[PDB]
RNA sequence: CGAUGUCGGCUCAUCACAUCCUGGGGCUGAAGUAGGUCCCAAGGGUAUGGCUGUUCGCCAUUUAAAGUGGUACGCGAGCUGGGUUUAGAACGUCGUGAGACAGUUCGGUCCCUAUCUGCCGUGGGCGCUGGAGAACUGAGGGGGGCUGCUCCUAGUACGAGAGGACCGGAGUGGACGCAUCACUGGUGUUCGGGUUGUCAUGCCAAUGGCACUGCCCGGUAGCUAAAUGCGGAAGAGAUAAGUGCUGAAAGCAUCUAAGCACGAAACUUGCCCCGAGAUGAGUUCUCCCUGACCCUUUAAGGGUCCUGAAGGAACGUUGAAGACGACGACGUUGAUAGGCCGGGUGUGUAAGCGCAGCGAUGCGUUGAGCUAACCGGUACUAAUGAACCGUGAGGCUUAACCU
RNA sequence: AAUUCCUUGUCGGGUAAGUUCCGACCUGCACGAAUGGCGUAAUGAUGGCCAGGCUGUCUCCACCCGAGACUCAGUGAAAU
RNA sequence: ACACAGGUGGUCAGGUAGAGAAUACCAAGGCGCUUGAGAGAACUCGGGUGAAGGAACUAGGCAAAAUGGUGCCGUAACUUC
């Protein structure tokens, strides 16, 4: 049996960027509320994994406080009206969890300056 | 009214434009291979012997080897025999595609639990333990006072206390459908479904509806 | 309890469960039969297939297999030189291992492992 | 989880700092508050630009969780802090002239003519 | 300590009804060389299976 | 008195209603919203904090509810031992003083190898009339329900106003108990990263130990609920309390007698799991056996010689099955387990070599080398060949068909 | 009050709410001079109370490791 | 009363660290335990790791858990100084 791969394949989109850790993005939705369909707009910071697939979570948090504020924006969802990706970050880890006790202006994504 | 068997291929969220993702299971059901029809009402009731796969000749006995070979040569295992009442079937040997599901709205599905052996009353019937704060000793795993202090003299049948989990039959009451394509051999249904390979997951229409 | 963990634990210390294999080990390559218990000539068995696995591949900077412990001498004439280069032709399964049952009354099961290419 | 003994802040604008719920409210046998549920509170600080004493209590509102929400649109949002916005004991609604933060896009529809008409972002 | 005189003989006598037994339960012969042993089990004489295993 | 643990609380509820809430039926000296009250159904359900060791008490806050009454003023081979109760004495009282006071206080004793009666699970067994298996049935047993919230009746009625509802309707949280691993989090002593101290390998380089997995950061499968997910319904039937029609015993009258229509969450039917020890042993299908003589105060038992089906167990590689038994998958008629070949995922760019820098360190070779639990293939190690147990068409009687 | 039952003392603060705490009241059933009267700094392997700190004490424990409980072999008690 | 997880005065003393005669790895030297073969379950007990809430636990912060080291800046009332 195979349909189950065919079935994420026509829910997935044909064509989503391939972010990873150390990514910013600036991401668009028309948020599902009521009639007028109005569209929200965010830019923000990617610490998370992306994963892979349908069920990529696309967590994204602000990184300009001690609190992150933290929002699951799913790739592949249909609310969704634009993602697009901005800058990368001179990280190599991808787990990158040290920068959640750290407030925005230490959390920069590095530098590093080889 | 009559159900179907079918495996499962895995779980999955198909995404939806209310936002909600909605966790949906995926089931392959090929045509169940109706070994005998029984429309003539021998003792006063009819039935139908749906069958689905077949076990290694290796472990199949002449007993059971006979009780599958009017229909095919392949033959053991899941022969379900379902009774018919109030509904008119083919009166011929004819083979039942997942299509009987093309105009029905809600479902349910049986199956066999995993299993979970010894347990204990407190994994048995989620049972609320004793503190170990502030002393106690020796037993916080343990109901309490199985009986009335002293004029019982006896504990009464069929209580919350200990016994053996899974390993045995279970239903899931309610599952919406989503999508069904018999050419595909595709049931796809808006819920999760009880146990792995010891379940059977037989599949039936809501008989409240 | 189990439902993915199957590793024989049998030893009380945690490395004591690869040591009595990693130290007996030295014992085989030295005389290429050996007599213990079934469950310790399985635990033997045990990822030592796949370092013969290991001495078929050219190595840099590195003599470190089966070196690295038990303090042998003759392991580095054996090793690149036919321990290795008659195993390799073979697709896997490098030990035999005879299982039998119990030695003569007691509840120990004995085995009488073998490395496959000896002759008589 | 916002529970009983639960400390959180005041979003009524220009109040405290912490505020501590001790009843649920509204029956049914449920536990815990969401965003947007009304709760049962005491005053744990007083300022002084505050309008309410020390130890005090009265019904309050949840706007904001550090757990954020999840289930309106099945995908997650958290915010910072824990927060809600305290309401009179006599005549009920807010007791300020604003209330602070960008709030739930749910509490927009919510029971409440007074908190739907202010200034917050969604 | 608590007991009844000795718990009795006819129910001491009912214990071997069910099984508590551990010895092997039968022993065969090889086809290669008559020789007696179990089953999946070489013999004395170095045959199994219908093959020569070692030289004894 | 040859033995009867004490107070509250926890912990466990249980069993009721002279009913706390919910369902249903009537009133108020009840305009509506309120306040006050009589009583059928025991079917569904019936609080947390403060101060105190507290029953009691006052005091903060809920719920549709927190009410009345019993159970060693309910639970010690239950928990707590805070209170009441000894063994030193501190403060007050009576007395010269021992001793006395329904006085206050610091500190102060709660320990167990399951014998029988009970109950639960898991094997085994005998019963069932030749032997065997697979599915079915239902005498019998358990589960479940009540409340909120939005929308409609309706801003109707009633009410100068202030305010502000019935009874039949539609939808849906949450409680409760269980089921999934898509994900979302925690864990993860078969993995990995960084690192403090030390040991050996001659040394150094580089590895492999030990110090809680040395620590610190992390983590796959699996486990796990916070993750997401679901239902006890409708309809009909009967019908208590109750509302009535027609109406007799009885020229008149009556809610009853005969003839009838209504009357509840529940009940009965209904949903689901279990169930032939139901010795009342049920219904249906499927497999198999075609030898001969003999004995008895011989319609039932017992031998000899031949012969051994269907089926079972033993042997065995593994487990989303398991204390052990028992059981699914699977056995050379082979990819079940390990090994191999290739890839995947994880780990994150090693060593050696060449270079940049005074050096720590950094770069190229290099998407390196390494690799838990996966997956396209593959018989290298292992997953028998026989023997064992089970027989030979099966009793007595009648009814029905043909010889 | 290490003394007071009366009381749930009373009044103030503390607490959501303070028979416990401290500061006061005098109407002390029964304070008072080396059987010491009343005060007191530093101090406590302290009786009580407040705030601050952190925490598996709690909401509510979940996963994970280690032995015994087990299946065998060799041995192998007592009260009752 | 035992070939017993117990107790027993003084003497010595090397490496790496470390304040050290602590501790952890090693030396000189000693020992692998007078039961073996396993299997890895309720349940009790001793340990390892932890999300959001948080003394609400309980008579009682009891117990547990953070705080802890070696330098520098800084540091109230009161006092028998």
């Amino acid at each position: 049996s195979n349909i189950i791969k065919q079935l994420e394949q026509e829910q997935m989109k044909q064509d989503v960027p391939s972010f990873r850790p150390g990514d910013t993005v600036e991401v668009k939705v028309w948020v599902v509320e009521g009639s007028k369909k109005r569209l929200q707009a965010f830019e923000g910071v990617v610490i998370a994994i992306r994963n892979r697939g349908l069920h990529s979570a696309f967590t994204v948090r602000k990184i300009s406080n001690g609190e992150g504020v933290e929002r699951v924006f799913q790739t592949h969802s249909p609310v969704v009206d634009s993602i697009s990706v901005k800058r990368r970050g001179a990280v190599r880890k991808a787990k990158l969890y040290y920068l959640r006790e750290r407030t925005g202006k230490a959390a920069r994504i590095k530098e590093r300056l080889n | 009214m009559i159900g179907l068997v079918g495996k499962k291929v895995g779980m999955t969220r198909i995404f939806t434009e209310d936002g909600v993702s909605i966790p949906v299971t995926v089931i392959e059901v090929e045509a169940n291979r109706v070994t005998q029809v029984k429309d003539l009402a021998n003792d006063g009731y009819r039935a139908i012997q749906v069958t689905t796969g077949a076990k290694k000749a290796n472990r199949v006995t002449k007993p059971e080897a006979g009780h599958f070979a009017k229909a095919g040569v392949e033959a053991g295992r899941g022969l379900w025999e379902f009774r018919l009442a109030e509904g008119e079937e083919f009166t011929v040997g004819q083979s039942i595609s997942v299509e009987l599901f093309a105009d029905v709205k809600k479902v349910d599905v049986t199956g066999t639990s995993k299993g979970k052996g010894f347990a204990g009353t407190v994994k048995r019937w989620n049972f609320r333990t004793q503190d170990a704060t502030h002393g106690n000793s020796l037993s916080h795993r343990v109901p309490g006072s199985i009986g009335q202090n002293q004029t019982p003299g006896k504990v009464f049948k069929g209580k919350k206390m200990a016994g053996q989990m899974g390993n045995e039959r279970v239903t899931v009451q309610s599952l919406d459908v989503v999508r069904v394509d018999a050419e595909r051999n595709l049931l796809l249904v808006k819920g999760a479904v009880p146990g792995a390979t010891g379940s059977d997951l037989i599949v039936k229409p809501a008989v409240k509806a | 309890m189990r439902h993915r963990k199957s590793g024989r634990q049998l030893n009380r210390n945690s490395s004591h469960r690869q040591a009595m294999f990693r130290n007996m080990a030295g014992s085989l390559v030295r005389h290429e039969i050996i007599k213990t218990t079934l469950p310790k000539a399985k635990e033997l068995r045990r990822v030592v297939e796949p370092l013969i696995t290991l001495a078929k591949t050219d190595s840099v900077a590195n003599r470190r297999l089966a070196f690295a412990r038990t303090r042998d001498n003759e392991i580095v004439a054996k090793l690149f030189n036919e321990l290795g280069p008659r195993f390799a032709s073979r697709a896997g399964g490098y030990t035999r291992i005879l299982k039998c049952g119990f030695r003569a009354g007691d509840n120990a099961p004995m085995a009488y492992i073998e490395l496959v290419d000896r002759s008589e | 989880m916002i529970q009983e003994q639960t400390m959180l802040n005041v979003a009524d604008n220009s109040g405290a700092r912490r505020v501590m719920c001790i009843k649920v409210l509204g029956g049914s046998h449920r536990r815990y508050a969401g965003v947007g549920d009304i709760i049962k509170i005491t005053i744990k600080e007083a300022i002084p630009r505050g309008k309410v004493k020390k130890g005090d209590v009265l019904k309050a509102v949840v706007v904001r969780t550090k757990k954020g929400v999840r289930r309106p649109d099945g995908s997650v949002i958290r915010f910072d802090g824990n927060a809600c916005v305290l309401l009179n004991n006599n005549s009920e609604q807010p007791i300020g002239t604003r209330i602070f933060g960008p709030v739930t896009r749910e509490l927009r529809s919510e029971k409440f003519m007074k908190i739907i008409s202010l200034a917050p972002e969604v | 300590a608590v007991q009844q005189n000795k718990p009795t003989r006819s129910k001491r006598g009912m214990r071997r009804s069910h099984d508590a037994l551990t010895a092997v339960t039968s022993l065969s012969v090889d086809k290669t060389s008559g020789e007696k042993h179990l089953r999946h089990h070489i013999t004395a004489d170095g045959y199994y299976r219908g093959r020569k295993v070692i030289a004894k």
